[PDB]
């Protein structure tokens, strides 16, 4: 009841999606996510949730 | 406002993923759903809000 | 109590560093001065605050 | 107050201080920092302040 994503896999995902959609407008939207995903501060927030979530399901 | 970006992002996640499922890529879709849900998460939003404050610090500090 | 640990931590940083300076280890001091100070920072604090909330979830949820 | 700290360096530091501070009570206090420093959630937050700090001092 959570499911993570890991910006690392999510980052490579957008890269695929970008070269997978190549609909121009799609690359722009994709790039948007890519920007946030690559954002230092943003990445920090997501990184916290990722690891902490893992501990949530892991450590009872 | 910043919320405009995140809002567009969520809609962007659903849109992009839609094209994938339409193109035949139901692999990255899980990422768009995972990224979309997490983005919507309450506590998660709080984490971003915090970082947002830090952004103001760098923009205000001079 | 949360503040109890952090309060003891800052006091621990000053104490530890004190022994080092007394023993002849004025090297780690920079770590104790930065760790301690950064700990006091309202920004760094708010960050841990949110993280603490998440910990409450994993600790309360069953 | 913006010279970062680096947990890797700060972690190895407590390790030294631990063996250097053989007053027993000091080891307990040292371990305290060690625990926080090694804490998954804590480590994440600290990392946020580390990089964001760097970009802070940098500025335009």
């Amino acid at each position: 009841a959570v499911k993570i994503l890991e910006i690392e896999d999510l980052f490579s995902s957008l890269k695929h999606i970008q070269h997978t959609l190549v609909d121009s407008q799609s690359q722009e939207d994709i790039s948007l996510l890519l920007q946030l995903v690559q954002n230092k501060d943003f990445q920090n927030a997501f990184k916290i949730h990722n690891a902490i979530t893992v501990h949530m399901n892991k450590a009872s | 406002n910043p919320a405009a970006e995140k809002m567009q992002v969520l809609q962007v996640l659903d849109r992009l993923r839609g094209k994938l499922q339409e193109k035949g890529d139901t692999t990255q879709n899980e990422k768009l759903s995972a990224f979309y849900e997490t983005l919507k998460s309450p506590l998660f939003n709080q984490i971003l809000t915090l970082q947002q404050s830090i952004k103001q610090l760098k923009g205000q500090l001079s």
